[PDB]
DNA sequence: GATCATATTGTCCAGACAGT
DNA sequence: ACTGTCTGGACTGGTCGGCGCTATGATC
RNA sequence: UUUUUUUUUUUUUUUUUUUUGCGCCGACC
């Protein structure tokens, strides 16, 4: 199963968060956003909305619950 | 093992099942393979030894129904069906060679 | 909530491995509803004999169902064979059933006894012998639907049942025994008023819900014909789930109308703790309910696919059985002797903390078909009682001269050539009729055929699958004898309008029994046109006719009455037969019973709650008790709640 | 870059997105980024510099099935990046279909709504009394807004 | 090993129509 | 106002019998 | 040394009587 970080909204596949390092991750997550460019648009939309997203390119989740 | 059990009989065993039993062969054609006629000795013959044109049967074709100089020795003059296949479905003569 | 079964689990799995030898081999224990099940590798040594087992059902406080393990597992033709040469050929073996997922086969016979045995020993020789968990249940001398369809459903969704009692078994052992802080008693429908009874037992820990019913009478007017939904309480259980169980008293409609219609909507998703009778009896009425709210054209309340949600949500316990359906509820039934399969509920919350028992309609004098009510329990504190004929002058005339005069009313019609017709229930007064009349056919008095129409056939098969639940003069002549009662040939079914049409048709005399008692539907309508001209006929009453119905329009004397015709212009029936009234084949306890039952019940309890009945009846039962006894009495309005313990 | 639609198979967006993404990171495409909303069902949205880029990027794959021939403004998709509770946006009194959950094809409507929970709590109109019922905020779709 | 959404978008005659 | 071009359509009735064809890929 | 709220009776039972379509091939008149 994969599940999504509580903090920087980021979908692994393991216990350790390869970002923040939290251990609160969240089974339930919709609207998966792949992050291939930092400087992307979505990516900096999605930066103004959650400060901790679209750090590291990679998986991303719009919520989480 | 890998390419092995990649590869599926089925598909292909399945289509040309299909298409050797319905007749309906790929690009649209129809009526390629038929049932053998089995009502005595001379119908099982002319069955094998039939040749059908693509042309449909509803027009006419006044030019190619009719029996041409170039049939002798390799289409038989009098055996043809009565109807809408009447100069269009013919059969082998006997001295033809293919 | 948090949840202790898994250490539970461990617990008892180590009592058993250090009681049960290590020869026999466990693999898994689990709990399916309010039983345990044990899987073992080798059945001959954990049952050589019953004392082991009888020890450890004593050791654990619970059911024990030993099971195969499902590796070890013979083949189901061989099985089958097996236990056909292994059981006597007295027992007639009709069919057998197996479930591959769990070892447990199902074996109808037509007598269970010596399949069971003497002392049980029988079955432990089969499951040694075969390696398969024999569960053996009774197959009806006449055919019932809907015991065959039920028994399908349980059979064709095995793995839904299974996964279903697995979870009930994980929720009621969340927590060990468990003393509760205290108990209320809230009344949802029911309280100072006849129909749409709902009782829900309120603890810290677990709710339960007692027959939740429907009210018919006031069906127009949906704020009395349906239990209080608003009731904060009931609210807060039903939106978090923490319903527990639902147990049903008996087989009615006032006790049993509304349960499909919480599987409509998905409100409940637990256990129903029904005896087999009140299950199939209960299904069958909710099937004609839903049959005639169709037919009036009115919204059907719920569908047939309720219904079967109902019978796969249904768990049966037999009289006297004690299981645990909540981490401090313990609940047995006990016979309450109103119709087939009805219980009353004891309820044991704690470890002695309070009991509590709910009568419903009961019967505590003798009758033809059924044992009077349990009136001795092993504790009681809270007795609640209903209150049906609870009036001073409310006197129920005696069965001895009111059958009396039935059969010589009877006789006489028939000595002129006349055919008797008599209106009656489904179930209740109409089986009490046809035991009456076998009786006094018994011995040569009449040999006139007699007809059951409708759901009399289905009623009297039902009652036929379970003798057990019957009186104790009923079951010597069942088991003991080889005659059964509702076996004779003068009980023959109609089939078709057209049997119907030719016994009306015919000039001997006979006896039907209809199956609608104020003539408002079925086949009686129907007799009573055709024979209502004669005036050798005669039709009898047996319960009571409502107003507005046809039968008190012919009940009280009408020659004529203009009905509706088929072309639609009216038409006039003119009643020339005789009409007869007896109306003491009533069901419910006469006020001098109510009046024995308290007097006799032990041990006494500290206080008597009256319900299930009119609100001056409720009160003046209330005060005749407390003024006779000194116990103290409530008869509380509905949205009350009470605080036991 | 440039906003692009990709027409897949509906109820299996995720993994095409997922494998359009491991194809690019393997073969170095130059592709910014991918959005695949989970409301959107059949479509995801892919920013690349060009289409042919997306062209290049989505073929190869059975359940890839075209690009959509047009640039979607960022204003339209601006609103999905944005993170809303489902609650929100709803008011008692209106007409509400539930399209998941176990009242799976009934109708419903709103009583109460609170955002603390993120539940909202609803009343079947088939029902001959009134139930309220509590059930996840994405499971209902607004049928019709009425006061 | 059982289920669940989804599954792609033959020539000729007569009437209407751009072209000069 | 003529003239070549594009498009739509209907393709004789009945009867006999036979011969196939009416899911699939991906989790849990 | 101080303002602006109201008050009472009429609707009944625990429930009921029969393979469609698609296309192909052969053939008769
Ligand atoms: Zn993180
Ligand atoms: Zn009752």
């Amino acid at each position: 199963k994969e599940r999504a970080c509580r903090h920087c909204h980021y979908i692994t596949t393991e216990d350790r968060c390869p970002v923040c390092g939290s251990r609160d991750l969240s089974d339930d997550w919709f609207d998966l956003v792949i992050v291939l460019d930092v400087e992307s648009r979505i990516a900096k939309k999605l930066r103004e909305s959650i400060p901790e997203a679209a750090k590291v390119p990679g998986k991303y989740a719009i919520r989480v619950r | 093992r890998f390419v092995r059990n990649s590869i599926r009989p089925d598909v292909l065993s399945e289509r040309i099942e299909h298409a050797l039993a319905t007749g309906s062969w790929p690009g649209g054609r129809t009526g390629v393979s038929q049932l053998l006629d089995r009502t005595n000795y001379m119908s099982t013959l002319s069955h094998l030894r039939r040749v059908t044109s693509p042309l449909s049967r509803d027009q006419p074709h006044f030019e190619a129904r009719d029996l041409h100089g170039t049939h002798w020795g390799r289409i038989c003059p009098t055996e043809t069906p009565e109807g809408p296949n009447c100069g269009l479905v013919k059969n082998l003569a006997l001295m033809s060679q293919i | 909530r948090e949840t202790f079964v898994d250490d539970i689990l461990k617990e008892i799995r180590e009592i058993i491995v250090q009681m049960v030898p290590r020869e026999a081999g466990i693999t898994d224990v689990e709990f399916e509803g309010p039983e345990l099940v044990i899987y073992v590798k080798n059945p001959e040594a954990m049952m050589k004999d019953g004392e082991l087992i009888k020890n450890l059902a004593k050791v654990l406080k619970k059911r024990i169902s030993v099971r195969p393990d499902p590796d070890i597992l013979l083949p189901p033709e061989k099985a089958e064979e097996l236990i056909k040469q292994l059981v006597p050929p007295e027992a007639e073996i009709t069919n057998i059933s197996f479930d591959p997922s769990v070892g447990e086969v199902l074996i109808e016979a037509r007598k269970p006894g010596l399949v069971i045995g003497k002392n049980g020993e029988t079955l432990r020789l089969i499951t040694q012998k075969v390696h398969w968990a024999p569960r053996v249940v009774r197959t009806p001398p006449i055919q019932s639907q809907t015991i065959y369809s039920i028994r399908s459903i349980l059979q064709t969704e095995s793995k839904d049942r299974r996964k279903f009692l697995r979870q009930v078994g994980r929720n009621i052992y969340r927590k060990s025994e468990y003393k509760s802080r205290w108990i209320r008693i809230t009344g949802l429908g029911g309280f100072r008023e006849v129909g749409r009874s709902a009782l829900l037992v309120q603890t810290d820990e677990s709710y339960v819900l007692v027959d939740f019913g429907v009210n018919i009478a006031a069906l127009k007017d949906p704020t009395k014909a349906y239990p209080h939904f608003d009731a904060p309480e009931f609210r807060y259980v039903l939106d978090e789930g923490l319903l527990d169980a639902i147990i049903i008293t008996h087989a009615a409609l006032d006790h049993s109308g509304m349960l499909p219609y919480l599987f409509r909507y998905k409100l409940f998703d637990g256990p129903i703790y029904t005896t087999p009778p009140t299950r199939d009896l209960m299904t069958l009425l909710q099937q004609d309910f839903i049959e005639i709210q169709h037919m009036n054209g009115v919204e059907p309340l719920y569908r047939p696919k309720d219904i079967k949600e109902v019978i796969k949500h249904t768990i049966t316990l037999d009289y006297g059985e004690v299981r645990d359906i909540a981490p401090d509820i313990r609940l047995t039934l006990h016979n309450a002797g109103h119709i087939l399969g009805s219980s009353i509920v004891h309820l044991h919350i704690g470890n002695g903390l309070h009991n509590i028992a709910i009568t419903g309609d009961f019967k505590f004098i003798p009758t033809r078909l059924f044992e009077p009510a349990v009136s001795r329990f092993p504790r009681l504190e809270t007795l609640v009682m209903e209150s049906t004929y609870g009036g001073s002058n409310d006197y129920q005339m005696p069965r001895e001269e009111a059958e009396k005069r039935l059969i010589e009313v009877i006789h006489q019609t028939l000595k002129r050539g006349g055919k008797v017709l008599i209106p009656a229930m489904a179930v209740g007064r109409a089986q009490e009729i046809m035991m009456v009349l076998e009786e006094y056919a018994r011995v040569g008095g009449i040999e006139v055929p007699i007809y059951l129409d409708g759901m009399i056939w289905e009623a009297t098969a039902i009652h036929t699958a379970y003798p057990e639940y019957l009186s104790k003069h009923i079951r010597e002549q069942i088991f003991h004898e080889g005659y059964n009662p509702f076996l004779n040939p003068i009980f023959k079914s109609v089939a078709n309008s057209r049997e119907r049409q030719d016994i009306i048709d015919s000039g001997e005399p006979a006896i039907i029994i209809a199956t609608s008692g104020m003539l408002v539907g079925g086949p009686s309508v129907e007799y009573f046109k055709q024979l209502a001209p004669d005036p050798k006929n005669s039709i009898i009453f047996v319960s009571y006719q409502a107003e507005g119905t046809l039968g008190r329009q012919v009940q009280r004397g009408l020659r004529e009455i203009p009905i509706v015709g088929e072309d639609g212009r009216t038409e006039v029936i003119n009643v020339n037969m005789e009409v007869h009234t007896i109306d003491g084949f009533s069901g419910a306890a006469d006020r001098r019973e109510l009046m024995s039952y308290v007097a006799r019940v032990r041990p006494r309890p500290e206080r008597i709650i009256t319900v299930h009945g009119e609100a001056h009846k409720c009160l003046d039962l209330s005060s005749s008790i407390h003024k006779k006894f000194g116990i103290s009495t409530r008869a509380p309005n509905n949205l009350d709640a009470i605080r036991l313990k | 870059g440039k906003i692009f639609t990709v027409s897949v198979t509906v109820g299996q967006e995720t993994t095409t997105a997922n494998l359009i993404y491991s194809k690019a990171k393997t073969y170095n495409l130059p592709l910014y980024a991918i959005l695949s909303p989970s409301k959107v069902k059949g479509y995801i949205f892919i920013e690349a510099p060009n289409k042919s880029a997306v062209e290049e990027a989505i073929r190869g794959i059975r359940h890839a099935k075209r690009v959509l021939p047009g640039e979607i403004p960022f204003s339209e998709i601006e609103h999905f990046l944005e993170e809303k509770p489902a609650v929100s946006g709803f008011e008692p009194g209106d007409i509400v279909e539930l399209i998941a959950g176990p009242f799976k094809g009934e109708k419903a409507k709103v009583v109460r709504v609170d955002e603390s929970k993120d539940e909202i709590v609803v009343e079947l109109v088939s029902s001959v009394v009134p139930i309220p019922v509590t059930v996840r905020g994405e499971y209902v779709r607004l049928i019709s807004k009425r006061q």
